[PDB]
């Protein structure tokens, strides 16, 4: 039963019923009124990290294995940043592409934080 | 004798060079599953444009592995499509099925670039161009997607950028350089002289 | 027992022990260079199977072709002799020419995919029955090999030696202009080097150097230079073909 | 409420334990173990 | 033991690469277009069908043996008639099938891209039940045994248990972490073991619903293609990537033995009803029948 919660600025992640070291993981905002967007993307071993350009620099993203949680540091918060922030897994281990990160119906996220400031 | 026609089949099918198409919804993929086989130079090419299937493309993307070359259309003026569509691109140059074939990129609407750019990205600040305004966004775009297409799996594969417009016509002598070209490389690939 | 009469029958008799030496050890080691080649080449096993069927034709060509001449130096059985080793060297030859040819076809004429059977079978015919058809035509109108050396000669011989010069300069001219077009298509200054470095021990271009010991025979330069690189083209072929080849090194 | 729906169907089922699920796979397997060709 | 299995004949007549097959005679699926209905024992190609739609995706002999189904990317069920043109062509769906079986000469499920099972009728091409939950979209399907029942798997970490008389699921099993794309039934009807593409083979039972095995080897990290039981069930014939196939002892989960020589992807490793044989094919065009 692979389930990922949500909390939270410090946004959390919470993943399990699957080995979390083995898949690389993605936060997408879905803003409110449009379809979704990646927002920022970290890998098994955290070395290479990306982000959207808007968000260039802004946010920060960090995953700790040995608890098996992912965060997203959001600093200097703009309004247009406003949205419903999903974490989502990539859908195959040990691969360099995720296909469906942003897709309208996937089943690797789950979450809610309508964020507002 | 089911050999024989299995001979004229043969020859039927390595005759067609298949293609396939793939682009986001407003981009204009039709001015450029529907087949349309079409001829330019006495041979003749079959490509196709997925549109009756959903958006996860995880699944009948690896059974598009045999293409000769993917055209992959992408809008040039939607700012906000255009970096779920680099995604998309880097989720096709990386996959272990569709790392052998090329994909020849079509720039779409840059009439309608022109005219957004004549009246997102932090680094086009500091970008310089390799009238002024709107070659240095579209040469930035271009080598927005180039970075990513040379920056793995070279040897392998190459990607082919285009701009083209809305009302041109020359899209057809462009793809058929671009698969000669193609096939041209695969044949040097085969004798070890590259 | 030079290499260089094979294009000339002049062989002047300046220095016999350095190009009677590299020859025989070039021939030596290029005829088991060559076995290695069979052997490393079988069950490793269109454009690779046309390239393959090529490669073990022109392979098992140059094997009979050096072991013929060898056995033929050495020592009417030498009398066919001459015979085995010019039909075997004009079928290895004939082999080059189709090898270069139809690179220059699949490189210049994309799109037109000839039928499999047609290529094999125009293969075979253009690399052997024609060889055989020069053998048995210049055998019959000149009976031919030299007064002491088994082989062609040129006085009592001089249509023998045409025969086997002319093809054989032919061959080398087109495989050069096809070399030279690959390039063109190709040209990156290491990748031009790799290129020309598999396709001239394949292609045989140093043969074109026999054009000056039909020329310059007087000068020993070109004598032990051609002896040394057509001795040795055994050896290039299974170490510049396979060695480049990073896939086979690995595999 | 489809979902809810779907779990409270999906609940109510009777099971018998994993070790009697096993026992009875081993003793169908070992039957018909004399006409297994691979 | 160590199963020292070899390659009994091998059919090489396909143009391009095969998606699918299935056993009776034997036919199998091409990208080429042709639907070839291979001679097991003398290796003769016994009919060559084409194809209107190049894409295939699978290939179904139904158990009468009257006709063969074929369907992919066009979305229409093409079922075609061997006693050699289309007898029908069903249409409901709006994505890629991915799977299809006969249940009798007279219906055939079909599991499409859209995230739902149909129950089609070859009389008039209805669905007559619609099966629908999984949010995923399927990528294989099985028939139980007696046939009143038929299993699915999704591209989400789970699988369903269908009943095609009530038209209602009946469990779920949710124990992968990754897409299934292959499952076939244990030959009691109890238990079925679902490949996925986290490579890990895992068996769910269905009297305990719970996962009893799970044939996990950490050297391995393939995905899995396909799944099939032997006749007694003891061995387990799982078709992973990277060009290879390997068998696990169904009970010990422990390995027994390895298929290879195929120069590309295995996509499907069904065997014979009788279990005289193992089939296999290959994204090589080259079918192969090991023993
Ligand atoms: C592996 C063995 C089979 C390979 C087949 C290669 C040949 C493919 C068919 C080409 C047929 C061309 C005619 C022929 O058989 O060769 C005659 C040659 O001596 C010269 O012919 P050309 O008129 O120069 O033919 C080549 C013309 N090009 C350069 C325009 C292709």
């Amino acid at each position: 039963q692979v389930q990922l919660q949500e909390s939270g600025l410090r946004l959390s992640c919470a993943a399990s019923g699957f080995t979390f070291s083995n898949y690389k993981m993605n936060w997408v905002r879905q803003a409110p009124g449009k379809g979704l967007e990646w927002v920022s993307d970290i890998s098994q071993s955290g070395a290479r990290i990306s982000y959207t350009g808007s968000v260039k620099g802004r946010f920060t993203i960090s995953r700790d294995n040995a608890k098996n949680t992912l965060y997203l540091q959001m600093n200097s918060l703009k309004p247009e940043d406003t949205a419903v922030y999903y974490c989502a897994r990539c859908p195959a281990p040990f691969t360099r592409d995720c296909f469906d990160v942003t897709s309208t119906t996937y089943a690797y996220r789950g979450q809610g934080t309508q964020v507002t400031v | 004798k089911i050999e024989k026609q299995l001979q004229k089949d043969k020859q039927v099918y390595r005759a067609t060079h298949r293609l396939l198409l793939l682009g986001a919804d407003n981009s204009g993929k039709s001015t450029i599953i529907f087949e349309t086989k079409f001829q330019v130079d006495k041979v003749n090419f079959h490509m196709f444009d997925v549109g009756g299937q959903r958006d996860e493309r995880r699944k009948w993307i690896q059974c598009f592995n045999d293409v000769t070359a993917i055209i992959f259309v992408v809008d040039s003026s939607d700012y906000n499509r255009l970096q779920e569509a680099l995604n998309l691109f880097k989720s096709i140059w990386n996959n272990r099925w569709l790392r052998t074939i090329s994909v020849i990129l079509f720039l779409n609407k840059q009439d309608l670039l022109a005219e957004k750019v004549l009246a997102y990205f932090p680094e086009f600040a500091r970008y310089t161009t390799p009238d002024p305004r709107v070659t240095r966004a579209k040469y930035f775009i271009r080598d927005e997607f180039l970075r990513i297409s040379t920056a793995s799996g070279d040897g392998r594969h190459y990607c082919y950028p285009h701009f083209t417009c809305a009302v041109d016509t020359e899209n057809a002598r462009r793809i058929f350089n671009d698969c000669k070209d193609i096939i041209l490389q695969m044949n040097l690939r085969e004798y070890n002289l590259v | 027992t030079s290499f260089s009469i094979l294009m000339s029958p002049f062989v002047p008799s300046t220095i016999f022990p350095v190009v009677k030496w590299i020859t025989y050890v070039g021939l030596g080691i290029s005829i088991g260079s060559l076995i290695l080649c069979l052997i490393i080449e079988a069950l490793f096993w269109q454009t690779s199977h046309t390239r393959r069927i090529c490669m073990v034709n022109i392979a098992l060509s140059l094997l009979i072709a050096d072991v013929w001449f060898i056995v033929g130096a050495t020592v009417g059985v030498c009398t066919a002799a001459v015979f085995f080793t010019h039909f075997f060297y004009l079928s290895l030859f004939f082999w080059m020419l189709m090898l270069g040819i139809l690179l220059a076809y699949r490189i210049i004429l994309v799109f037109h995919h000839m039928a499999q059977h047609l290529m094999m079978a125009v293969g075979f015919c253009l690399g052997y029955g024609c060889p055989l058809i020069i053998s048995v035509i210049t055998i019959a109108v000149t009976q031919y090999k030299r007064k002491d050396v088994c082989w062609l000669n040129w006085s009592n011989g001089s249509k023998p030696l045409l025969a086997f010069v002319v093809p054989a300069l032919a061959i080398v001219a087109v495989n050069f202009v096809v070399v030279l077009l690959v390039l063109t298509k190709l040209w990156t200054i290491i990748r031009v080097g790799k290129s020309l470095l598999i396709l001239t021990p394949l292609l045989g271009l140093t043969w074109g150097f026999g054009i000056g010991t039909i020329v310059d025979s007087q000068n020993l330069a070109w004598h032990v230079i051609f002896a040394l690189l057509n001795a040795f083209q055994g050896f290039f072929i299974l170490c510049f073909g396979i060695l480049l080849d990073s896939k086979l090194r690995q595999l | 409420r489809k979902l809810v729906e779907q779990l409270k169907m999906e609940a109510n089922i009777d099971r018998i334990k994993v070790s009697k699920a096993a026992a009875d796979l081993m003793a169908y397997c070992e039957a018909h173990a004399k006409e297994d060709p691979l | 033991g160590r199963i020292q299995m070899r390659t009994r004949r091998t059919l090489r007549g396909h143009l391009a690469k095969i998606y699918a097959m299935h056993w009776g005679l034997l036919v199998s699926a091409s990208q080429d277009g042709k639907l070839i209905i291979w001679d097991s024992y003398t290796t003769n190609k016994v009919h060559a069908i084409p194809l209107r739609s190049s894409w295939v995706m699978t290939c179904a002999y139904a158990p009468s043996g009257n006709y063969v189904a074929c369907g992919g990317l066009d979305n229409i069920c093409s079922i075609y008639n061997l006693k050699v043109r289309v007898s029908r062509e069903l249409a409901g769906h709006t994505g890629y099938l991915s799977c299809c079986r006969f249940l009798d000469d007279n219906q055939i499920v079909t599991s499409s891209g859209d995230t739902t099972c149909a129950l089609w009728d070859i009389e008039t091409g209805q669905q007559t039940t619609t099966f629908t939950g999984h949010t995923g979209d399927v990528m294989s399907l099985s028939l139980a045994p007696d046939t009143r029942l038929f299993v699915s798997g999704a591209c989400d970490a789970s699988a369903k248990l269908w009943d095609v008389r009530e038209g209602m699921c009946r469990q779920t099993f949710t124990g992968h972490e990754s897409d299934i794309n292959a499952i076939c039934f244990f030959p009691n009807g109890n238990a079925f073991a679902t490949g996925s593409d986290d490579a890990t083979c895992r068996l769910f039972d269905l009297r305990a619903d719970q996962e009893l095995m799970t044939y996990s080897h950490d050297n391995i990290i393939c995905g899995i293609t396909s799944v099939s039981f032997s006749k007694s069930g003891r061995l387990l014939l799982a078709g992973y990537d990277d060009f290879n196939c390997n068998v696990w002892d169904a009970l010990k989960a422990d390995r027994a033995g390895v298929l290879a020589g195929h120069d590309n992807r295995v996509s499907c490793l069904g065997v014979t009803d009788d279990g005289m044989a193992v089939a296999t094919g290959s994204w090589d065009s080259f079918l192969k029948i090991w023993n």
